[PDB]
RNA sequence: AUUCCGGUUGAUCCUGCCGGAGGCCACUGCUAUGGGGGUCCGACUAAGCCAUGCGAGUCAUGGGGCGCGCGCGCGCACCGGCGGACGGCUCAGUAACACGUCGGUAACCUACCCUCGGGAGGGGGAUAACCCCGGGAAACUGGGGCUAAUCCCCCAUAGGCCUGAGGUACUGGAAGGUCCUCAGGCCGAAAGGGGCAUGCCCGCCCGAGGAUGGGCCGGCGGCCGAUUAGGUAGUUGGUGGGGUAACGGCCCACCAAGCCGAAGAUCGGUACGGGCCAUGAGAGUGGGAGCCCGGAGAUGGACACUGAGACACGGGUCCAGGCCCUACGGGGCGCAGCAGGCGCGAAACCUCCGCAAUGCGGGCAACCGCGACGGGGGGACCCCCAGUGCCGUGGCAGCCACGGCUUUUCCGGAGUGUAAAAAGCUCCGGGAAUAAGGGCUGGGCAAGGCCGGUGGCAGCCGCCGCGGUAAUACCGGCGGCCCGAGUGGUGGCCGCUAUUAUUGGGCCUAAAGCGUCCGUAGCCGGGCCCGUAAGUCCCUGGCGAAAUCCCACGGCUCAACCGUGGGGCUUGCUGG
RNA sequence: AGUGGCGAAGGCGCCCGGCUGGAACGGGUCCGACGGUGAGGGACGAAGGCCAGGGGAGCGAACCGGAUUAGAUACCCGGGUAG
RNA sequence: GAGCCUGGGCUCCGUGAGGGGGGAGAAGUCGUAACAAGGUAGCCGUAGGGGAACCUACGGCUCGAUC
RNA sequence: AGCCGAGGGAACUCGGCAAAUUGGCCCCGUAACUUCGGGAGAAGGGGUGCCUGCGGGUGUGUAACCCGCAGGUCGCAGUGAC
RNA sequence: GCCCUGCAGCAGGGGCCAAGGGUGGGGGUGUUCACCCAUUAAAGGGGAACGUGAGCUGGGUUUAGACCGUCGUGAGACAGGU
């Protein structure tokens, strides 16, 4: 026998060089502030992942399907993604720009704690964001519901005081 | 593989193309047979030697055999004496 | 090749009777052999330290288990390769800590707290019958022990009765038999776990083992093997499940 | 040595190849030829797989002669007609199965003397 | 994403093959900042050869004795006991009851362990250490004297085994079994020792059973070859016996003529088997080094001793083939253990620290030992998360000038961390500074009709095809596009391929109907009625180890990873 | 003499007589699924060729001659062996 | 029951005077067989003959043109 | 006209002339090639005495002729010479 | 045993005296000679009725038998072979 090797979370284009794909990615890309197309395309294998769950589930019978069918609807709805009151069918519509706006880095920018994209995912990298308790670095930490509220300066950073100069070049914008 | 240069050679191009192909033989280290690999790169003959040892691949081909307009040939040269040719020939590495 | 018996045990391979973590690291204690099989049993270090915490070694372990701080059917038992099983009682005096050995409906073995009273009891199931010399009957209970009876009082005692004992001393108390009527605690199987009352036997011929159908108090009825069902009382229970 | 473990051919008639030594559990001993005795009587002691014990006769001078639940201890004079080989009853060697002329008359051998030490025959009618 | 694109003609529609475009594994060129997790790293050729050091020991509460200090305490070796048959390495051989699964042993063995029921009576002996004397180059080894034991031997009693005649108490689905009585016989136990103390701890022998571990048997299941067609002669069975722990042609004596085979025997080739893995929408194709379960081997081959267990990797004997020491008389060794070396090759690491954690052996225990295990060192092994600046004003088309900010990363330091360290985590000081390349640029296929050189030479090129003096296709320069700490080259597998087609291909003319008929096995088979219930369907009991796969929750900053639970996988077997 | 007919196919044309195989039509006749295809195996199978024996008109491979041709081992002409 | 020797079977590899045909390769010699009725319509089968493509005879096919 | 000859083994000679080797019976096993009848006793190998016994075939047969096996023992040698 | 040298030594070349001793073994061929091998101090050439058949052998050659090739109408021949 063979043993188990890890696998990759992200999937490749069948081809590299088709225009419309070139330029969907590329507004994205630039509209999101990416670093590469290994985010996008791991972004978009988590919605095919659920869209598959959701075509697997749809019609079976038994006791696991149902089961298996409220644990997606309530991941779901935890992620920031679906509403309460909402069904099966309303997975099929999801689209990759939802997963692209529950990241701390779009977040951030949404919240007025930024001007940019990155210079929102300069703070998070530097350390000067902080989530309900805690200092996270990494600016596709794919932010739950119940903490999108609880997303400040930390206790330790020049920006956590009312008066930074670069605090108030920030919100001279608003 | 690895092989040691005995004859350096020019091969002609089939129709209907016109050109002297620059190619060495070369005896395999493993077995002892007799072989023929394409020089590649405008003056990698110069930088070659007999009695000079030579890694040699496959040169890529339908069938992992024969490419373009010289056949009878189905290897390459990749590296002499523990050195790459495209280094050799662009001028940026020496053959010791 | 193997040239003899084994001596070590990894822990990938390890029942699954078990609490434990298999990928925290490569050896499993062996038990020794002992009363119970090895799909059934768990040794005492494992209880000592991973189960109620009275450790975070194996030295400590050791050390209380070499000062009889610790009991297993009223006896003291220093070998830190022992194997526990069901039915039994685990006892810890200076604590005043007494639990009983029992499965869940996954199949692992677990501690059940009881009292000082449930705890000086301990149910045995007849597994078989034998004549010895001087013409005495011997009967093998189900964690491999033995007790000795008279001829005069053999019709009394079956092979799959149930004998409540004093554990220490080891004196007979209200016997229990198998009829139609009887209180059942199911120890193997899909239905482990279970509980409920007999309704039907049922045999077969050339080897193949006699089937029991069970009625649980909500009314549901299941079948298992006639090995696996542990009786326990009459109407009630006369432990604490 | 006798190896006693497994057979090379197969019932088709093929071949077979050994993928592994001979063990030494599978090993067998040699025969005792229990013969009559002259003067005394022999016995061997052997060791065996799990440290026990077997006892072979090599001479024999005695043997228990039964008749109905009665037992008597007399000597064995000539093997008659042992229906295993033909020159066991010359060279006068006792198996299981042979037939021993006694002080009393003849008599069927019922016991295997290489595996347990003694003669136990029963007497004819 | 259940996908297509280029190529036979002056142009067209077909068949059919070649190539491109995706993923995984091995070698490799150029280039390279930082962390975390993990079942990664001399497997492919040579199961080729090995210099040095380590990889298996422990008990002083079994016994006598020597030395050092105050009968006591410390230490050393010797006799004695248990262990060394596990663990660790590798994939040569093996097409087999070797492996997987279901069953069986009423045909068998088992030291360490548990329960119960019973015993420890009476005598004897030697010999190491210690002292005298030694021999041999060594490796090894002789004589004499003295002594002890949980060392060895002997009597007895228990008990073990065989047979014959009876009784029927037990288990079981079923007694060549167990129990009772009698009789005739062979073998034949034990350490009341040690410690504390004025009874407790550790122990010795027998029996009945279990557990642990094994041996043996059976049904089912899983490669290619007919340019391999007949094979087998203890071969197939029976009667009687030997031998084994045990059934058995396992072996022996005698009587017979059977056993396997076209549904492919025998022979030959390749190959450790599975759980698993890669790929694909799926059916399916392909592989089975690393982690787990099983098997086999220790330079090739054969044979034995001791022990509960071996025909024994770091124990023995011989032959063959290799090497080493020698005072030439003789002696010794085989890394497919950790590191390290030579050789072979395209192709694979430090002659490091520790028993603190997990475990094993020994020991009443305290505890000692372990290249197993754990911990670091080197490496573009695989996966996860990041960096190589941000803002505002102005000028251009992402860049530059200017003015400010931050410190992931870098430099230095204090704590915690750790067996000790290191790294990692918390804090402090400095400072935008400390850090992008590789392939492509005619079409397929994203992206230059710009400039200089070469001039059918030199060279490119998976395929089509460029190059013969204004080359968008060579070389270079400047620009541009793809991916990005990675990007390209060679070889192998799946897919592309409805080019192996059960789902799902084709045979007038493109590859392809036997020259035509009759028929054996085999496959396919008209309509109604009654029965059985073998296939098939439903419900339920007992099995198909764990890891691996899917989902949710929780713990390491999230994740990768680990844990709890719920499902599948285990191509299935079996009782009703 | 047919674009025709019989035959499993190969293949079968003067007349009369004898022996023999198969198909169609008609049929309130008989049996009662006895059927289809057919691996391996078998039977038939133009011309030419071979073996053995007979026969031999015409035609005519090979062969020999005359022409034609740059040549002509051929087409055309006259003879001829096997068949 | 090793090793050694001897004979046999199966099987893999290397080599050898001389000869055989196949496949590629700028440009050579002799002819002109196939495509048009290709200058004697072409091709299957069997046999004989010839420097070579090829030619003839017997039986067949049209994948043969003109009337 | 005959018998034996150490160590080597055709170096003798036109030439292995002359001599020597093998040799009966049972069992095993036997090639190329072939006109499928042969080759073929191919080749190559093992065994073989005396004594004490046990069995089988035909037969009425402790008349007669034949066929298999075990054990014991002696010798340099068992178709012991021919 | 000596003399000359285009004789350094080891050797070679050329010549004088000397006939006491030695000058062998094998391969193909009927051979003599000639050719070849391995050794050796070197492996000389000739005469004696081409020494030696009242000493041997008997391969070759020159009878009587037969085969092939050439020549000849033929009978037949060949200083041609077997």
């Amino acid at each position: 026998g063979d043993p188990k090797r890890q696998r990759k979370k992200y999937e490749t284009p069948s081809h590299p060089w088709i225009k419309e794909r070139l330029d969907r990615e590329r507004v994205l890309k630039r509209n999101y502030a990416l670093k590469n197309k290994k985010e996008l395309w791991r972004h978009e294998t988590q919605l095919k992942e659920f869209r598959r769950r959701a075509r697997r589930l749809l019609a079976a019978r038994g006791k696991q399907a149902e089961i298996e069918r409220q644990q997606l609807l309530q991941r779901l709805y935890r992620l920031g993604l679906l509403p309460a009151d909402a069904v099966l069918d309303d997975v099929l519509s999801l689209t990759v720009e939802d997963v692209l706006e529950r990241r701390l880095q779009t977040i951030v920018y949404r919240k007025g704690l930024a001007r940019t994209m990155k210079q929102a995912r300069q703070l998070i990298v530097h350390g000067h964001i902080e989530v309900n308790g805690q200092v996270i670095r990494s600016p596709g930490y794919l932010v739950l519901r119940e903490e999108e509220d609880t997303i400040t300066y930390a206790k330790g950073s020049p920006f956590a005081k009312e008066g930074h100069p670069e605090r108030m070049v920030i919100e001279q914008a608003k | 593989a690895r092989g040691i240069v005995l004859e350096k050679i020019a091969v002609e191009a089939k129709q209907p193309n016109s050109a002297m192909r620059k190619a060495v033989r070369v005896q395999l280290i493993k077995n002892g047979k007799v072989v023929t690999a394409f020089t590649p790169g405008d003056g990698a003959i110069n930088h070659i030697d007999e009695h000079d040892e030579v890694i040699i691949e496959g040169i890529g081909g339908p069938k992992g055999g024969s490419m373009g307009d010289i056949p009878g040939i189905r290897y390459k040269v990749v590296k002499v004496n523990r050195v790459s040719l495209k280094e050799l020939v662009k001028g940026r590495k020496e053959k010791p | 090749a193997r040239k003899g018996p084994k001596r070590h045990l990894k822990r990938l391979a390890a029942p699954t009777s078990w609490y434990i973590h298999r990928k925290a690291y490569k050896w499993a204690v062996r038990p020794s052999p002992g009363p119970h099989s090895m799909k059934t049993s768990i040794p005492l270090i494992y209880i000592v330290r991973d189960y109620l915490g009275y450790a975070k070694t194996a030295r400590e372990a050791r050390k209380i288990l070499n000062e009889g701080k610790i009991l297993v059917d009223g006896r003291v038992r220093k070998d830190y390769k022992f194997p526990v099983g069901i039915m039994d009682v685990v006892s810890i005096p200076e604590t005043g800590e007494h639990y009983r050995v029992l499965p869940n409906r996954i199949g692992k073995l677990i501690l059940h707290p009881i009292s000082e009273e449930e705890a000086k009891l301990k149910p045995f199931r007849i597994n078989n019958k034998r004549m010895v010399k001087g013409a005495k009957v011997q009967l093998n209970l189900h964690d491999g022990s033995n007790h000795l009876v008279s001829l005069a009082e053999k019709d009394a005692y079956k092979t799959s009765y149930t004998v409540i004992m004093q554990v220490p001393e080891r004196q007979i108390v209200k016997v229990l038999p198998f009829e139609v009527g009887a209180y059942v605690f199911v120890t193997q199987g899909k239905n482990v776990a279970r509980k409920g009352k007999i309704v039907e036997v049922r045999q077969f011929p050339m080897g193949w083992p006699d089937v029991v159908t069970i009625e649980d108090e909500n009314g549901e009825l299941f079948d298992t093997l006639k090995e696996y069902a542990f009786v326990i009382g009459k109407d009630k229970p006369e432990i604490s499940l | 040595a006798i190896w006693q473990g497994r057979s090379l051919k197969k019932p088709s008639g093929g071949r077979i190849i050994l993928a592994r030594k001979k063990r030494k559990r599978e090993l067998g001993r040699e025969p005792a030829n229990t013969k009559v005795g002259e003067d005394r009587e022999k016995r061997k002691i052997i060791r065996t797989y799990g440290g026990n014990r077997k006892v072979r006769l090599v001479e024999a001078l005695y043997a228990n002669v039964f008749e109905g639940g009665k037992g008597k201890k007399v000597k064995i004079l000539n093997v008659v007609e042992n229906p295993a080989n033909r020159q066991y009853a010359r060279r006068n060697i006792i198996t299981k199965g042979a037939i021993i002329e006694t002080e009393i008359g003849k008599a069927i051998v019922t016991s295997r003397p290489g595996q347990d030490g003694v003669v136990n025959a029963v007497l004819i009618k």
